[PDB]
């Protein structure tokens, strides 16, 4: 519903070409100001597929293998190592941070 | 506020008002609101007196082991000689807490009973729920505020059990608390209860 | 290194193509079906208020990228 | 109770008529659980908690008033010339019944002589509806000048800005001697770095830092008496909150230019907590003059698009 | 089972029931700790 | 699609012939009415005991499938002198007492949960909240949840719920069944399982329990 409730329309739809905004508006020396346009802006509607459903949460076959790569790559990310017997320390560090 | 077993109810004489209302009294205790009011004093006094306890008997072995001070275990620690006898402070410890436990029994039996000093008449306590004293028992004046008690009963109910953790790994065990951590530590699938009995 | 980081990525960049198509097929409820509409990343805008899991997940394994 | 009679009468599903301690007053409250504090027979909101997260506790409070004055906090509006107009709180509600649960709206009404000041408060799910209408009954052209001002606290003092009134032209304005104000006009533009005359200066930032007390009125109203394109400033911004991560917008409508006002450092002296903003839409610096029996229509709406 | 739960309920069911198992009880304990006249474990 | 319909009343019965209990209408899964001695009677009660019914064969599954696989890989190559009813006498670490204590702490976590679940349904809930979206109410043993439906076959998606629970409780009772075959014929004839089975399928006629 709009702002005013029974006063105005009593709803307005084919809002015409409103460019001096009913104000009655005078024109000085310009091009045109009005002329054989008559194109009125017919809007559409309210109340009808109003709901518009929010984004909700995928089911849990979506998220359980995500939940199982967060673990992984939780896991992984810290991996006297496994580096040499399966097959700058601070400065490049932060270097690559920053 | 929480509850501690799920599948059970709070009872209906935990409204949660009191701070660490987790709902347990499966044991129906504080049934009687006065039972309460008096369980919540005994807890409040056994959990900080245990969180002092604590600390006097853990804090010290933490210190000696690393060696930043060398003092004795909390079970060997009576029989050192002091500067006074062994039952002298006994009589000490007697004649001004008698005093200090009494006047608290006076506070918890009505609270705004004793608040002012018996010397000094003006130097009043300001009127705090019972319990909580406030005043010089506040002197930094950190505010007592629920989530604040909470922390205390929390960290007290803690300390309580580990008292009773101390004692039970002196009775069975023979050796301190934190040898015992650390003899967990070392092995810990090796060195349990389950081991020693 | 190179077997290593091949791990990594591999666990982390089939994260985030997972919560991408978690992304997808919730933006499908919005605009119907269509790629140009429910994969363009512009008109995403948002999605931290509505599926917060997906939004985890999906930060770990960018910050998995990021370093 | 009058209320109690406003509830048998015209209070419907959304409706809640409240009366306490001599007031009137009504909480709207349409389905997504959003609130609404309308003090009635004074035409002042006094709160306002839209769900804005996706809790229970979604709802925030969005206006700012103190916890005991209902007269010193929250958006009300007002008329003057040029004294005020509707000091009367002689408001009374004329009809309800608008929407089911999804949509409210309690419009009241007055009479200054004159004008027939009936004025809308809507409930929309994301969005507060203030909405003014007066109406000419007699022989004489009045040049009112209408004016809605609402004070929107913020969390935390550095996160202050209304994104979007770049490039038109502002003018530090006092603002309108309302009854509901937070701070006089006098000392809202005392003590900032816009000089207290009218002066003119083109804003060239996207959005404005509302630290200073530099307070000021948008917008081109002397280009408005060419009545060329003259430049009609934009009748929307992003105000932002940034202490939590939400924000909200006003839309004005038949209104021409827009308030804001910025409190600096002296919100101390009256509240110590949520520093606010004075912002609203009036018809200040060209007054609306309707008829010798016409009516004019001006609306204003603040919306979240948090939800 | 309804109306078995009673009957087991009852009282000489309800007593043999505890009995035996706390004579069980004991006996274990005896058995565990036989020829008990003090309690040393203070 | 997601209502755990019964069983009709006309439905295969246990004792083709014979007349359902009354107790038994077909509300649970694997409903046949069975019940010579009517243990079910109470509802209460047989609320308790078809829960007890689904938790012994879901641990029954897991144990029959821990006996005789590990076994097929014993016979494959894969571990080292195998024998079921030996794996708790022999080594590990931890003492096998340490390992019942550390079992008895997490098992009760677990199990205290599912209690609390029984005790009351919405007590323990998991799979956590979403905006705009209802989690269903699950039933006591069927949580569903991110944890235990995460390919989210139980609210009926391959097959409806009931024939679903109906193939959980069935094959469960074949697995309670042949963990009591272990725990008898392991004592019996002091041997394997898959031996059994080889050795009766050598000759079905003589190898048989009444040799031993
Ligand atoms: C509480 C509290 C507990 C749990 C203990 C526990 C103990 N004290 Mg003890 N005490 C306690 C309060 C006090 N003690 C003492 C003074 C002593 C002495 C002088 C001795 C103990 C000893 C003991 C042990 C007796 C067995 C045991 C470790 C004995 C001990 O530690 O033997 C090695 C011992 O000689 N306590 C005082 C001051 C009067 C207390 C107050
Ligand atoms: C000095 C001991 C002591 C006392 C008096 C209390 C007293 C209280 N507790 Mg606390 N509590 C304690 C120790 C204690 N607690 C410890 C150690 C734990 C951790 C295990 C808790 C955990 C706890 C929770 C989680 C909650 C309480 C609550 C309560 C209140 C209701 C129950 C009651 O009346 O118990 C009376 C208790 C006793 C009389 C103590 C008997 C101790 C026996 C002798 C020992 C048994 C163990 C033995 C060594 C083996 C009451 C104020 C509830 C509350 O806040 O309600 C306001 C609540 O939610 N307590
Ligand atoms: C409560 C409580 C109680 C009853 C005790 C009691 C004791 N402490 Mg401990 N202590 C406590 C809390 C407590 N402590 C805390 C909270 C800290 C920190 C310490 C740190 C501490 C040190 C560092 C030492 C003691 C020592 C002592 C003993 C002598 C104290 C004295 O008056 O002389 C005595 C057994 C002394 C001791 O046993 O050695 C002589 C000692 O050196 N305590
Ligand atoms: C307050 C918490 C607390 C903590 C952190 C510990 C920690 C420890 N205890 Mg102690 N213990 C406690 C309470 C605690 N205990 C209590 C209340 C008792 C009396 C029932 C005991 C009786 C006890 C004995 C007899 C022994 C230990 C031992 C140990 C160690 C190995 C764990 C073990 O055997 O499990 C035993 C744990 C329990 C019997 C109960 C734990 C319950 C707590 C409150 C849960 C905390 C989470 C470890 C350092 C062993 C050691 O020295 O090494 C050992 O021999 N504890
Ligand atoms: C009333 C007189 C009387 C008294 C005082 C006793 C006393 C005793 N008799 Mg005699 N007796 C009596 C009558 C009596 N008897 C009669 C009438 C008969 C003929 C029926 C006998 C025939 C008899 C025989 C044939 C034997 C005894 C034995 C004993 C001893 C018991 C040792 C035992 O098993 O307890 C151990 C303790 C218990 C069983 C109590 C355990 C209770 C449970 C576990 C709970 C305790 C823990 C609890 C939770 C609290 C913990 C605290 C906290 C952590 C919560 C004890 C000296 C036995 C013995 O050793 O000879 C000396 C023995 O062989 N008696
Ligand atoms: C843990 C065991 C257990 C439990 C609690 C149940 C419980 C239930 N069953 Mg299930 N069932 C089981 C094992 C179990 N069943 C097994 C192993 C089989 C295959 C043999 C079946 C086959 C079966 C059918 C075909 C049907 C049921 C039905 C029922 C329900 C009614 C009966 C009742 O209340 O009995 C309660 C039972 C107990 C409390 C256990 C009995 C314990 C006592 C002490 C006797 C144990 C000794 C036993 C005879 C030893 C075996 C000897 C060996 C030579 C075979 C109930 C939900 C009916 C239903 O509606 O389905 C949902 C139904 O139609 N059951
Ligand atoms: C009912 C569930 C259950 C239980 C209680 C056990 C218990 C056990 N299993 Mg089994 N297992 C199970 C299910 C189960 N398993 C399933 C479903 C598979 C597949 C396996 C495959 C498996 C292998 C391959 C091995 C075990 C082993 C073991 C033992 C050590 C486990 C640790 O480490 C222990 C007796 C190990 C063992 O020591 O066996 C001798 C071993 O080698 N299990
Ligand atoms: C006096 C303190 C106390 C005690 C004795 C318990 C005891 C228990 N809790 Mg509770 N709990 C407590 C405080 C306490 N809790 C507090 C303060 C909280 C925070 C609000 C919880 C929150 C909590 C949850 C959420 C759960 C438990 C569970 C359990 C059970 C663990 C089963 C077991 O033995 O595993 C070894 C056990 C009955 C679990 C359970 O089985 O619930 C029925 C469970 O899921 N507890
Ligand atoms: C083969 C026997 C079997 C069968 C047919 C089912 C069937 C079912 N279970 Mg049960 N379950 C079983 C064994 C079984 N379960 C065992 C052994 C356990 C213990 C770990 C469980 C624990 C369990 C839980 C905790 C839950 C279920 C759920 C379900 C439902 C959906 C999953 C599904 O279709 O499983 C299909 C099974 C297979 C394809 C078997 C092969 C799997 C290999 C070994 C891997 C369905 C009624 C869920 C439910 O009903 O949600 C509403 C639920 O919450 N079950
Ligand atoms: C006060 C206290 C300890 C104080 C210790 C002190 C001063 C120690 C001092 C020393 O060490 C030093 C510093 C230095 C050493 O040289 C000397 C000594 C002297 C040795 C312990 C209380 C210790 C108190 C304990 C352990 C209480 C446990 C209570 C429990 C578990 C209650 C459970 C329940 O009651 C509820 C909560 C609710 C019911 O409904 C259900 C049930 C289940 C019944």
């Amino acid at each position: 519903l709009s702002l005013w409730g029974k006063e105005e329309e009593k709803k307005l739809t084919m809002n015409n070409t409103k460019r001096a905004s009913f104000f009655c508006n005078k024109t000085y020396k310009i091009s045109n100001n009005v002329r054989n346009q008559i194109f009125i802006t017919v809007e559409n509607f309210g109340l009808n597929t109003r709901t518009f459903y929010y984004p909700h949460e995928s089911d849990n076959t979506i998220l359980f293998p995500m939940l199982i790569l967060v673990l992984f790559t939780l896991f992984i990310g810290a991996i006297n190592q496994e580096g040499i017997d399966f097959d700058e320390f601070l400065r490049n560090a932060t270097f690559s941070v920053s | 506020k929480g509850e501690w077993l799920p599948g059970l109810a709070s009872p209906d004489y935990l409204t949660g008002s009191l701070a660490g209302d987790n709902g347990f009294d499966p044991l129906g205790l504080a049934e009687d609101p006065e039972n309460l009011k008096w369980f919540v004093q005994a807890e409040l006094v056994n959990g900080r007196w245990a969180m002092l306890g604590v600390a006097g008997m853990l804090l010290p072995e933490v210190f000696t082991k690393i060696g930043i001070i060398n003092v004795p275990e909390w079970y060997d620690a009576g029989k050192e000689q002091y500067f006074a006898s062994s039952s002298t402070l006994f009589v000490i410890e007697f004649i001004l807490f008698h005093y200090v436990e009494i006047r608290r029994w006076q506070d918890i039996k009505n609270p705004g009973s004793v608040n002012q000093d018996p010397i000094f008449k003006q130097y009043s306590l300001p009127k705090g729920e019972v319990g909580y004293p406030g005043g010089i028992f506040n002197p930094l004046n950190f505010a007592p505020t629920q989530e604040a008690k909470e922390k205390e009963l929390a960290n007290g109910r803690l300390a309580m059990l580990a008292f009773l953790g101390f004692v039970v790994q002196h009775n069975v065990t023979g050796k301190g608390p934190f040898e015992n951590l650390l003899q967990h530590l070392s092995d810990p699938w090796h060195n349990t209860i389950v081991q020693t009995f | 290194s190179a077997l290593f980081h091949l791990i990594t990525h591999a666990y982390s960049k089939a994260l985030l193509f997972l919560g991408s198509g978690s992304i997808i097929h919730s933006m499908e409820a919005i605009v119907g079906y269509s790629p140009d509409k429910s994969q363009n990343m512009i008109l995403m805008g948002g999605l931290t208020k509505h599926v917060p899991i997906t939004k985890t997940a999906f930060l770990i394994g960018t910050l998995s990228l990021c370093g | 109770i009058n209320t109690e009679k406003l509830e048998d009468k015209f209070g419907r599903k959304g409706i809640k008529f409240s009366e306490s301690n001599n007031i009137p007053m009504v909480e709207l409250k349409v389905r997504n659980g959003s609130s609404l504090k309308l003090s009635l027979s004074d035409a002042h909101v006094l709160s306002y908690k839209p769900k804005v997260y996706w809790k229970d506790e979604g709802f925030e409070e969005v206006l700012y008033t103190v916890d005991g004055d209902e007269s010193r906090g929250g958006v009300g509006v007002v008329i003057v010339n040029g004294s005020s107009v509707i000091s009367g709180c002689d408001w009374s509600v004329k009809d309800t019944d608008s929407d089911a649960i999804d949509a409210l709206q309690i419009e009241l009404s007055c009479t200054a002589g004159v004008l027939d000041i009936t004025y809308i408060v809507s409930l929309y799910p994301v969005s507060m509806a203030t909405a003014l209408v007066v109406k000419n009954n007699g022989r004489k052209p009045v040049t009112l000048k209408p004016g809605i001002m609402s004070y929107l606290r913020f969390k935390k003092r550095s996160g202050a800005g209304i994104q979007g009134l770049k490039g038109c032209s502002y003018c530090p304005n006092p603002p309108l001697s309302s009854p509901f104000e937070l701070l006089s006009p006098s000392e809202a533009m005392k003590a900032e770095e816009g000089e207290k005359p009218g002066i003119w200066a083109v804003e060239d930032s996207v959005i404005t830092l509302l630290e200073k007390k530099m307070s000021r009125i948008y917008g081109a109203p002397p280009a408005e008496r060419l009545k060329a394109v003259y430049n009609t400033p934009p009748s929307k911004f992003e105000t932002i909150d940034q202490g939590r991560g939400l924000f909200f917008r006003m839309i004005r409508i038949g209104f021409e230019e827009m308030y804001v006002g910025s409190p600096g450092s002296m919100w101390d002296k009256y509240g110590k907590q949520h520093y606010f903003v004075c912002t609203g839409p009036t018809s200040m610096l060209v007054p609306v003059d309707v008829a010798s029996g016409e009516t004019w229509r001006g609306a204003m709406v603040i919306e979240h698009d948090n939800l | 089972m309804r109306d078995l739960k009673t009957y087991l309920s009852v009282a000489p069911v309800l007593s043999t029931l505890w009995f035996g198992s706390l004579a069980g009880l004991l006996i274990e304990i005896n058995r565990l700790f036989p020829d008990a006249l003090t309690f040393p474990f203070f | 699609s997601s209502v755990c319909e019964p069983l009709p009343p006309d439905r295969p019965l246990w004792f083709p012939g014979s007349s359902p209990p009354e107790w038994l209408d077909g509300s649970l899964p694997g409903d046949f009415g069975f019940d010579p001695l009517g243990l079910g009677s109470d509802p209460d009660t047989l609320k308790w005991f078809a829960q007890a019914e689904l938790i012994h064969s879901r641990w029954a599954m897991l144990a029959v499938t821990g006996i005789i696989i590990p076994e097929c890989l014993e016979r494959l190559g894969f571990i080292e002198n195998f024998s079921w009813y030996d794996a708790g006498s022999r080594e590990y670490f931890a003492d096998s007492t340490t390992l019942f204590v550390a079992q008895m702490v997490l098992m009760g976590w677990a199990e205290g949960r599912r209690w609390a679940d029984l005790i009351k349904p919405g007590s323990v809930d998991i799979e956590p909240k979403y905006p705009h979206k209802v989690n269903p109410k699950p039933d006591v043993g069927y949580p569903g949840g991110l944890w235990f439906d995460f390919m989210m076959w139980g609210r009926g998606s391959p097959e409806p719920v009931m024939v679903l629970r109906t193939k959980e409780i069935k094959n469960g009772r074949l697995a309670m069944l042949a963990f009591l075959g272990f725990c008898f014929q392991a004592t019996y004839t002091s041997q394997d399982p898959i031996e059994n089975l080889m050795a009766h399928l050598a000759d079905p006629g003589h190898c048989n329990v009444f040799s031993a």
